[PDB]
């Protein structure tokens, strides 16, 4: 992924995921590994505010 | 234990909200509380933590959007 | 004596530091386990010194403070025991220094009426009734919530509610008393709706008629017990005098209303109502202005209400009101009709709607302001340090302690926004110094600059209000010499 950044000609290559078979890297829209991006999202979303809310309850002398 | 009451309510809202994904999410909430814990015993306070934190999902589901 | 006053400095300034990071819109929020299984998640200062254990006599001082700035002007809980708490420890330095404690006592005295003559006299006042700057007040403190979207539903019913009494009461002040308030589960927020004199909320299921427009109203808190001898005479008074709504209270018995009494009420089909909250009786009494009496005996043709309508209509849909208007003195506490279906938008909506009739009648009180963000704080700081200096006698370096201790606010400010503590608040300070009143902290925007972009503005009433109170408790616990037990 760092190529799909600096080089911008191969921009092609941002999907390569993780091929749990063999262990090795894999472009992965050819190979078909799908998630919906509403469940990517909302989840960050849900994992940012309950990192955020922890963290908040902080001042606290026990 | 009270946080983790919360990590588990929020898990389970996630979960009611769209099903897969609560192992993820607690996951990534430990890794942040982690890092952030690192951070702050960096003399950094934690309200700059949680703006960065924010600005930091702001930018990613743009990020995602457009990629 | 000493080794009293010691164990009171130290029990006030630690339940204070419970507190001190709780301050401002940043304020982090507590967790203290401290009963039996309570899940304590808030960052509201007042709730957690009500729930905090108090044990020692400062403490109970301190959160008696909370109580009265809640009170009084319904803001800066926090601030005021922030505040109490820093003279607590500063005056500890002068303890020890061998000062008596009457000299600090009269010092903090001549401090707390420099501070307020000087944070009146070059203040900004506003001078005429200006609803604008009123609205952009309540929206500095309705917005950035869950209420945020519905401010320009809940404030301009509120600010009308103003204008349309001015009670002249404590000099011409608009004070708790505009017109009666209601609220009704069910619904949505967009059914709120102002009202004129009395209204009832309570159940009634009456097939006959209820509508009449001569509405004498009677108060029988006399009700039918168990044992003839006081059952029906209620019935044949109500006849003679002709009432038709009259509500039930069951101060008595249960049984307030039973099938044959309802069947006797039924042939004039009388308004039924019950389950009246104690509090509200004596406002409705007044706003009727026929008196509690629970003697059917007394009930006699001097015990008629007043009234022009009073229906039973289903407001809203679903929502069965009784609407009353043209009594003897209603206006009892301001209207907000919370109507909505969601739990939050009735309380968050009942807790915004209090906190903008406190800011309004806080506003109207005294028709002063002043921009927050830690500026009052440094400017006191500033002028009473000024004063100080010019002040002579022994008693100036306790004015000039309480000035230091007057800079913790801006200081815990600007560290719950993560600035640099020190360092932004001597800034501020020399920018104050070198420049004009208006400078505080950019707490939500990371920095430090006017109060022009940021514009946050509060009433004096509240700062005040903290500042004489605040005073007052510190030189009463300074005073204090000893406490015995053993009545
Ligand atoms: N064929 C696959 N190859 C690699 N990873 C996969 C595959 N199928 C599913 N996953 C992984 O499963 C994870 C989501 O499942 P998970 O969150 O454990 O379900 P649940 O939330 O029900 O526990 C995703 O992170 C995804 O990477
Ligand atoms: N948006 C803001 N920007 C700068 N300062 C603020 C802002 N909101 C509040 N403040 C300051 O923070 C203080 C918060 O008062 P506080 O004691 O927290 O009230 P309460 O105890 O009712 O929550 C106020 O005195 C105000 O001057």
């Amino acid at each position: 992924h760092n190529e799909a950044q600096v080089n911008p000609e191969r921009k092609n290559l941002k999907w390569i995921g993780l091929d749990l078979s063999n262990g090795k890297p894999r472009d992965n829209k050819q190979a078909g590994v799908f998630e919906p991006t509403i469940v990517k999202v909302k989840s960050l979303k849900f994992a940012t505010e309950a990192a955020i809310t922890i963290l908040r309850i902080d001042d606290l002398i026990k | 234990h009270p946080a983790a009451k919360v990590l588990c309510e929020l898990a389970d809202l996630q979960d009611k909200e769209v099903g897969d994904g609560t192992t993820s999410v607690v996951i990534i909430a430990a890794e942040l509380l982690k890092n952030a814990d690192e951070l702050v015993k960096q003399k950094i306070h934690p309200t700059s933590v949680i703006s960065g934190y924010r600005l930091a999902c702001k930018e990613a589901v743009r990020y995602i959007n457009e990629n | 004596p000493a080794q009293i006053r010691f164990s009171n400095i130290s029990a006030a300034k630690a339940v204070a530091d419970a507190i001190r990071t709780s301050l401002g819109p940043k304020g982090m929020d507590k967790m203290i386990q401290d009963g039996k299984g309570d899940v304590t998640i808030t960052n509201d200062g007042a709730t957690i010194l009500k729930q905090m254990q108090v044990l020692h006599p400062a403490a109970r001082m301190l959160v008696e403070l909370s109580k009265a700035q809640d009170i009084e002007a319904g803001d800066g809980t926090t601030s005021v025991v922030i505040i109490a708490g820093s003279l607590l420890d500063s005056c500890t330095k002068l303890l020890q220094k061998g000062i008596h404690p009457t000299i600090i006592s009269e010092s903090f005295q001549k401090a707390l009426e420099k501070g307020i003559e000087i944070l009146t006299d070059m203040s900004r006042p506003v001078e005429l009734s200006d609803r604008e700057t009123l609205l952009n007040s309540a929206t500095t403190s309705l917005n950035s919530k869950v209420v945020s979207q519905y401010s320009s539903l809940l404030s301009p019913m509120s600010v009308n509610a103003v204008m349309k009494v001015i009670d002249p009461a404590t000099a011409t002040s608009v004070d708790l008393r505009d017109i009666k308030i209601v609220k009704k589960l069910g619904g949505t927020i967009d059914d709120c709706e102002l009202v004129e004199g009395l209204v009832l909320t309570q159940k009634v299921s009456n097939s006959g008629i209820t509508r009449v427009e001569k509405a004498k109203i009677g108060l029988i808190q006399f009700c039918l017990s168990a044992p003839r001898a006081y059952i029906l005479n209620l019935v044949k008074q109500i006849k003679k005098t002709g009432c038709n709504v009259l509500l039930i209270q069951k101060s008595i018995l249960r049984d307030a209303l039973s099938d044959l009494a309802l069947h006797f009420l039924n042939k004039m089909k009388i308004m039924v109502i019950k389950d009246i909250e104690r509090e509200d009786i004596e406002f409705i009494c007044k706003t009727i202005g026929t008196k509690p009496v629970a003697h059917i005996d007394q009930f006699t043709a001097d015990m008629l209400g007043s009234a022009e309508l009073a229906e039973e209509v289903n407001l809203n849909g679903s929502g069965k009101l009784l609407k009353i208007t043209g009594c003897a003195s209603p206006g009892k506490t301001v209207t907000i009709v919370v109507r909505g279906s969601n739990k939050l938008v009735i309380e968050e909506a009942e807790r915004s709607i209090h906190d903008a009739l406190c800011v309004i009648r806080c506003l109207v009180k005294k028709r002063a302001l002043i921009a927050g963000g830690g500026a009052p704080e440094i400017e006191l700081a500033l002028r009473l340090t000024e004063y100080s200096r010019t002040l002579s006698g022994m008693e100036s370096y306790c004015v000039r302690a309480f000035a230091d201790a007057m800079e913790v606010i801006p200081s815990t400010l600007a560290e719950n926004a993560g600035l640099n503590p020190i360092s932004t608040v001597t800034e501020l300070r020399n920018r104050h110094a070198q420049g004009e009143k208006t400078a505080g902290i950019n707490v939500r925007k990371g920095g430090i600059s006017n109060i022009l972009e940021e514009l946050v503005v509060q009433p004096l009433l509240v700062s005040v209000s903290a500042l004489t109170l605040a005073t007052e408790t510190v030189r009463s616990i300074l005073k204090i010499d000893d406490v015995v037990n053993t009545r």
